């Protein structure tokens, strides 16, 4: 049976966890209303990565990368190929070079277009989650055309380029695609920045300086909304 | 169902009351063995209304007024059993005797 | 005696809907096979706001009921209660009482 | 005071009527669904 | 209550009527008659849950003339 | 009709204006908000005298009655509130409480027994009981960290609430011993039999009056809250709801109860001729002056008893007079011990000895205070008691003012007791202020209230019984409105 | 028709009274607390009996939906798991208790049935929802104008008693001698 | 057993009501997500409220380990017999009304009180450390959304004359539309309407746990029987809310002469036997159909505003609704 104590009550935030970005769990302490210590356990999906990897060759290892950033897939494949064609000095045509990077920029509007969906049911508005996955559905079927499967297992990246080439009316359908959804980040942009409620719920809200967000060692758009300006593809 | 059965309700309603207010040990099981002695007195009232003044009550007027205090009565009853827990953390009314002699 | 008329009705309706959970219950029952809440004091200080605000709503009703055959005098009186609790009211946020 | 509670609301009772009819609009719109056992969808 | 004269033209027939207008216009049907659509199925539910096992909207089987 | 409850919507306008000052400028406001609570509760007293000449009407449409006895107990307890804001401007300003806050609940109580003392029916008899009392429990545990008023809050609830529910039911037969009939008048019409409903409906309503009051079996109260509670809080318990328990004893026995009347005024012996023993041999060993100052209350509601239970015009006047000058007597003893107080910690007798050469104030005050609670001529409490025992020797009651004089020669030892640590005990001989007093200033905030609030006692202690003729004709007017 | 409102009273009379005992008695507290629901319920179901439809409804608002929501929540804020059961504490007073209260109720018993009431005849409640407003306003006006004055009151000083004291704690104000934040100068001492 | 006729006629239309409710749920939010909804079961969905509420009965209503057993059973029967009971109130019809009791929507009020101890006694008794923080907060949600629910009764009852529920739609049945409420009172309706979405419907309550200050509720031990009575008990006051709604301030069983075109949300020719059935029982029931636009909008409204957190739901009933609940009252008055 549960008492009423004056002691910091410590819950338990679960690995059960019904949101969309995995398994954590957090024993956060309460001090009433503002916590005070919380530690992450995490390791609940430890598949033994590192130890597989030293017994596969190459190209039996490109199926197994693209579940680590699985909201991405090639963003993964695009690193495991570049560990020997950057070693072994093998030369990528430069046709496949700009088909890599066409796949690389299609996994990044779907790797937003991931976090968008639950972040903005965690702070409000829950119907725009099912108008934002009817977005990732066309990437989706963008790359099940070119690769065999929808967002992951799509062993396209090789050592030396990429599988192959795409298909027919293809370009023509980013256009469609790629044409339509830049009006809809407009829209997304217009949830938050208006309605002064959300920015009720994010100014100030988990603060990092500068200089502190280099220190803990950060990258991607946590770093480069501490102001520091650090892209690895202009680096 | 007469004027007298109500009576004889009530004051039994009221000696359980008492029988509460005197023997329980919890600090807030008194706070509710007080509430049953002022439904005795408003069980008391209405049947002292229906059969005796029933053209204008004012016994169910009078009747108002004892909830309104009691629930007046009850919100500063339990401030103050929630002063006395941050102090002393039990509610034992065995253990508020230090103004002895 | 009995003079209030509706409340035949009310007996029977007592009955039933308080056997809607008690047979439902039993119709199922034959078809089927570190531990601290932190005292937080807000818990008490929303509902005794609550008790002197659902005291004010009972003394109010016989007013709102039998209004319009008292008269404006009824209506001064009427006035001091409420803008006495108003200020019990302005007590309560400014105190931070009900803030959570 | 008795001059602010019916102008300092309508700041937001209005939001909702321009976020009434935007969701009102979505119910005109036709179905995106692919009902699976009926409309199976051919693979690429 | 009427016994059978005036509940059988709730119960029975006119929701009979309404699972015919269900099954063609529902999808094809424009933004004003939706709303409507909506309300018969609010009122005659009880007679539309009476005559409800006995009509299946699955869709027609195809002829395959490819 | 609404003009003679004139002198308490005063008060519940200065109600909301040290209260709606609190919650605008927030404890800057006690600069000021003090001074407005004095001029609130003497503008109270001031409009009673265009009031004292009215024919004594009765308002309301019955429900509260404005005659010469309701004037003059609403003049007591406005001003044991004014002596007690005297007091705490600077007390709970130490603390460190609000003290917008504190004088709300207080301006609150005196509004309560301001409308026991003129009502006239069984409702609003008991919501003014209420008022009062709920107040009071929110006074006596006010300080809210002290492991002492918190264990006071609670012995004055399970029994305060307890004593408003036997109240309430005695109140409750009331109403149906007569055929309905709410008001006090119409009551004693309407019950004349002396049957056994109207004697249980007697004994359950002084059950709630002689708590108030703290008579003996029902004294219980008294030595456990005055010792947890803040002092100033003490020096309105002992004189505003005394004087608010003593003017509901007449407010309903003389007008409820008049058939049956051999008998209340037998409860009532009994409740004086037990007081005045227990009273005053138990505050014989009693260190602390707060709890020394609880059992002479105890013992001190005896003695007023005495004019009580006599029945004769000299009788009511003459417990009314001794209340008049009870009020220039703790309201002088709870000053010097606040302000013996607030100077060091623990006032307790035995602590102060070695005074007299520290702060000669205080020790004249609360000397002439404390003499005069004893009877020592020619202060008031030696004309207080004088015509006490003159109004019990009128009409038979030899034994009740005999009662009261051997008891009045045991209440010389504990007073005196004080005055012996003050004033004879050498400066070898003093435990604190052993050169630790604080070096009196009368220049911080709200001492000077202090000051003034002592001295208007001790000349009021001392020149009240030489100049009593005014007193005697004010009081002995206010008897021809008691059946 | 009439020997089912004597029926229902009976059974709402030891709804109430097995009830009461609950609340008394029974050894744990919650339980306790939630059958003074019964009490508060039944007691409103004899006001209906007794012709009294609005102090009924204004009794399930009040004391079971206002009153017994706030004893709960002081239930739930106390529990602390310490019961630590010392029963025989000094001696066998709770048997003292057993014959005041009996005899509390004997006495009562026997002033109920002897003492001739003038019970009338007429037919009650013309509508008590409109002759109990016309009370209110002419002659228990004064009793509600108070109602309104101990009602703030009530919500001045229970907030001052329960909140907590993060404005300041460790706040030493001013000294002539010390005295600690929020409690009486005088301090505890033994002689 | 139940041998008043119009106690067991009032019993299914308030069972009925709650099956209407649950499938225009799931089709009016599946419309707005541009998605089917329920198909595949009776025709296109009919059979999903019968379905959903069957399968809850044939499964083991078992209990947590260490819990208390009375009132775990009694939790669920404190929250819906209250709203079940005050169905006795609406008078939908001219022809028709079960009690006429001289209150009732004071009735209803009181009535309406008695849930959050049902929420108290459910939270407490499942024992489990997230059932307590939300059983605690989801008690301390309908009271402060029930002064302000009080008060928007109380303009209406001053218009009325009275608090018979037939006297109050008897004051509006003079001039068909004209003297709705709603017209009269446009400032007390807001406050009846937010304040009884704030007690019932489905965005201002925890239960939906994807901001995880609990874990999934004060429901969250619950299952089978008696969790159906914490789910289609929900309903069951969604509906008598919003038919309170359309009987105080829109006039129940009140509208004007129903001669008219085919543009009356009817067929198509004047005098068939469809318009003689769509006006009888309308002339039986004529409230849900304005019950059932209600239902609509507190469905519909659900998707229109964001999850607002209990820190800002406490800070709408107490500082907002409730000061805009006063001087409705006294505008209603004279002043």
């Amino acid at each position: 049976k549960i008492e009423t104590r004056t002691e910091p009550m410590v819950i338990n935030m679960g690995p059960h966890h019904p949101s969309m970005h995995g398994v954590l769990r957090l024993m956060v302490t309460l001090d009433g209303e503002d916590v005070i210590d919380c530690e992450p356990v995490i390791g609940y999906l430890h598949r033994g990565m590192e130890k597989i990897a030293e017994n596969r060759t190459n190209i039996m290892f490109i199926p197994y990368v693209s579940r680590w950033d699985y909201a991405a897939g090639m963003f993964n494949e695009a690193v495991t190929v570049n560990a020997p064609e950057k070693l072994a000095g093998i030369p990528v045509p430069k046709r496949a070079s700009y088909i890599r990077v066409i796949m690389l920029e299609l996994n990044r509007i779907a790797n937003h277009l991931l976090w968008l969906g639950p972040f903005l049911a965690d702070v409000g508005a829950q119907t725009p989650f099912f108008y934002i996955f009817r977005e990732r559905e066309y990437i989706y079927d963008l790359f099940e055309a070119a690769t065999g499967m929808r967002f992951i297992n799509n062993n396209y990246f090789r050592i030396g380029g990429v599988a192959a080439d795409l298909t027919y009316g293809w370009v023509t359908k980013c256009r469609d695609f790629c044409d339509y959804f830049l009006p809809k980040v407009d829209e997304y942009e217009r949830l938050i920045t208006n309605n002064p409620i959300f920015v009720r719920r994010l100014q100030g809200v988990g603060k990092i300086s500068r200089e502190e967000a280099i220190n803990w060692g950060l990258s991607g758009p946590m770093l480069r909304a501490s102001g520091v300006k650090w892209d690895l593809r202009k680096v | 169902m007469q004027l007298t059965y109500v009576l004889i309700l009530a004051a039994l309603l009221f000696c359980i009351g008492i029988y509460g207010l005197v023997t329980s040990r919890n600090a807030v099981r008194v706070l509710m063995s007080i509430e049953l002695l002022l439904n005795a007195v408003n069980l008391n009232l209405i049947g002292f209304a229906n059969y005796l003044d029933g053209q204008q009550i004012k016994g169910q007027v009078f009747a108002v007024f004892v909830i309104t205090v009691a629930a007046a009565e009850a919100a500063v009853g339990l401030a103050i059993i929630l002063a006395i827990y941050r102090n002393r953390d039990t509610v034992d009314m065995e253990k508020f005797n230090l103004l002895k002699w | 005696v009995f003079v209030l008329s509706g409340y035949e009705y009310f007996l029977g309706f007592l009955i039933i809907c308080s056997l809607v959970p008690v047979l439902a219950l039993a119709a199922s029952a034959l078809l089927r096979p570190g531990a601290w809440i932190q005292f937080n004091v807000r818990y008490y200080m929303f509902a005794l706001v609550f008790v002197i605000f659902d005291v004010e709503t009972v003394f109010l009703y016989p007013w709102a009921v039998a209004f319009h055959q008292l008269g404006l005098l009824a209506f001064i009186e009427a006035l001091i209660f409420i803008a006495i609790l108003v200020v019990a009211l302005v007590y309560a946020w400014r105190k931070r009482a009900l803030e959570w | 005071q008795i001059t602010n509670y019916a102008k300092e609301a309508v700041q937001s009772a209005k939001y909702i009527g321009q976020g009434l009819s935007v969701t009102f609009d979505h119910m005109r719109r036709r179905p995106i669904t692919v009902q699976y056992p009926y409309e199976k969808l051919i693979p690429s | 209550g009427v016994y059978g004269a005036l509940a059988g033209l709730y119960l029975l027939v006119v929701p009979a009527i309404v699972y015919a207008y269900l099954n063609a216009r529902w999808y094809v049907a424009s933004s004003f008659e939706r709303a409507f659509m909506y309300f018969l199925v609010t009122f005659f539910f009880p007679g539309l849950l009476l005559l409800a096992p006995f009509i299946n909207f699955r869709p027609q089987p195809r002829s395959l003339n490819s | 009709n609404a003009g003679t409850i004139l002198p308490e919507t005063i008060l519940i306008v200065t109600l909301l204006v040290v209260l709606l000052a609190d919650l605008i400028q927030g404890r800057q406001a006690d600069r000021w908000t003090p001074y407005f609570a004095i001029v609130g509760l003497g503008g109270a007293i001031a409009t009673m005298i265009p009031l004292w000449t009215q024919p004594a009407t009765i308002s309301f449409f019955g429900s509260f009655i404005s005659d010469h006895l309701s004037l003059f107990f609403r003049g007591l307890i406005a001003l044991s509130a004014l002596g007690t804001i005297l007091m705490s401007i600077r007390y709970v300003e130490q603390t460190g409480s609000s003290l917008g806050e504190f004088m709300t609940i207080l301006l609150t109580a005196t509004v309560g027994g301001m409308f026991i003392a003129g009502a006239q029916e069984l409702v609003f008899i008991f919501v003014a009981l209420e008022t009062l009392s709920i107040a009071s429990y929110l006074l006596t545990g006010y300080t809210k960290r002290d492991s002492r008023s918190n264990e006071a809050a609670l012995k004055y609830l399970l029994i305060g609430a307890a004593s408003s529910a036997i109240f309430l039911y005695g109140s409750s037969l009331l109403y149906g011993l007569s055929g309905g009939h709410t008001q006090l008048p119409a009551i004693a019409q309407a019950l004349s039999s002396e049957s056994l409903g109207l004697v249980v409906a007697l004994v359950f309503v002084i059950a709630g009056i002689s708590f108030k009051i703290s008579a003996v079996p029902f004294h219980q109260w008294t030595p456990d809250v005055y010792e947890g509670a803040p002092t100033p809080v003490v020096a309105f318990l002992s004189v505003g709801s005394k004087a608010a328990g003593f003017a509901l004893a007449i407010r309903f026995l003389t007008l409820a109860f008049p058939s049956v009347t051999d008998q209340w005024q037998l409860i009532f012996t009994v409740l004086a001729i037990l007081s005045m023993i227990l009273g005053n041999v138990v505050a014989l060993a009693q260190t602390s002056m707060k709890r020394m100052l609880a059992y002479s209350s105890i013992g001190q509601a005896g003695f007023v008893m005495i004019g009580f239970v006599v029945g004769t015009e000299a009788g009511y006047a003459s417990m009314l007079f001794y209340l008049l000058v009870y009020l220039f007597m703790n309201l002088g003893a709870f000053t010097c011990v606040i302000l013996f107080s607030l100077r060091t910690g623990t006032d307790q007798i035995s602590e102060y000895a070695g005074l007299y050469q520290k702060d000669p104030l205080l020790t004249l005050g609360l000397s002439l205070c404390l003499l005069s609670l004893g009877g020592i001529p020619p202060l008031a409490g030696f004309f207080g008691k004088i015509y006490l025992f003159w109004a019990g020797w009128q009409a038979g009651a030899y034994g009740l003012v005999l009662l009261g004089l051997l008891t009045s020669v045991i209440s010389i030892y504990y007073y005196i007791r004080v005055v012996k640590m003050m004033v004879v005990k050498e400066p070898q001989e003093m435990s604190e202020a052993v050169r630790n007093y604080p070096e009196v200033s009368w220049s911080s905030f709200g001492l000077r209230p202090l000051q003034v609030g002592l001295v208007m006692t001790v000349i009021a202690t001392s020149l009240a019984g030489i100049l009593a003729n005014p007193l005697f004709n004010l009081v002995n007017t206010a008897v021809w409105d008691v059946p | 028709a009439t020997l089912t409102q004597t029926i229902t009273f009976f059974a709402l009379a030891a709804a109430v009274i097995i009830a009461a005992l609950g609340v008394v008695l029974l050894d744990n507290v919650v339980y306790s607390a939630f059958l003074l629901g019964g009490v508060f319920l039944s007691i409103a179901g004899l006001y209906i009996l007794m012709n009294a439809d609005f102090v009924s409804a204004a009794q399930i608002l009040i004391y079971v939906g206002a009153v017994n929501v706030l004893i709960l929540f002081a239930i739930m804020l106390v529990n602390k798991r310490e019961t630590y059961t010392p029963v025989p504490g000094r001696w066998l007073r709770q048997g003292g208790a057993a014959v005041v209260s009996l005899g509390v109720f004997a006495l009562l018993t026997k002033m109920i049935l002897q003492t001739p009431w003038q019970l009338s005849s007429v037919p009650p409640t013309p509508d008590s929802i409109t002759t109990i407003g016309q009370h209110f306003f002419s002659d228990f006006l004064l009793p509600f104008e108070l109602a309104s004055v101990l009602l703030l009151m009530a919500l001045i000083g229970a907030v001052v008693l329960a909140r907590r004291e993060l404005v300041l704690e460790p706040e030493p104000i001013l000294g002539e001698e010390v005295v600690p934040p929020l409690e009486l100068p005088e301090r505890p001492r033994e002689p | 057993l139940w041998l008043p006729l119009p106690m067991l006629m009032m019993l299914i239309v308030a069972t009925v009501g709650v099956l209407v409710a649950v499938w225009l749920e799931r089709k009016i939010s599946a419309a707005v997500q541009q998605r089917i909804g329920p198909e595949y079961i009776g025709p296109l969905g009919i059979l999903a409220p019968l379905a959903d509420g069957l399968k809850l009965i044939f499964k083991e209503d078992v209990l947590p380990a260490n819990s208390d057993r009375w009132l775990f059973t009694l939790g669920p029967a404190v929250v819906v017999i209250p709203v079940f009971l005050s169905y006795i109130i609406v008078p939908f019809g001219q022809n028709l009304l079960i009690s006429n009791l001289a209150m009732g929507v004071f009735l209803w009020i009181a009535l309406s009180s008695i849930a959050p101890i049902g929420l108290l006694m459910a939270g407490y008794a499942s024992n489990n450390k997230y059932s307590l923080l939300g059983g605690l907060r989801a008690a301390a949600q309908s009271i402060s959304y029930e002064i302000p629910l009080a008060l928007a009764v109380l303009a209406v009852a001053m218009m009325s004359n009275g608090l018979g529920t037939v006297e109050i739609v008897e004051q509006q049945s003079q001039y068909g539309i004209l003297s709705w409420n709603v017209w009269r009172q446009p400032i007390g309706f807001l406050v009846f309407w937010i304040a009884a979405l704030a007690e019932c419907e489905r965005l201002p309550f925890d239960l939906p746990e994807a901001e995880e200050e609990l874990v999934a509720g004060y429901q969250t031990e619950y299952a089978g029987m008696k969790f159906a009575l914490f789910y289609l008990g929900a309903y069951v006051n969604l509906v008598l809310s919003a038919l309170l709604v359309s009987v105080l301030y829109f006039g129940g069983w009140s509208f004007p002469i129903p001669l008219e075109t085919i543009a009356n949300l009817l067929g198509v020719s004047e005098t068939n036997p469809f318009l003689q059935i769509a006006f009888a029982v309308l002339g039986i029931t004529m409230t849900l159909i304005k019950a059932y636009f209600f239902v609509f909008l507190a469905i519909l409204l659900r998707w229109t505003v964001p999850r607002v957190r209990i820190d800002q739901l406490l800070d709408l009933g107490w500082k907002f609704l409730l000061p805009v609940g006063l001087v409705n009252l006294l505008l209603t008055a004279g002043l």
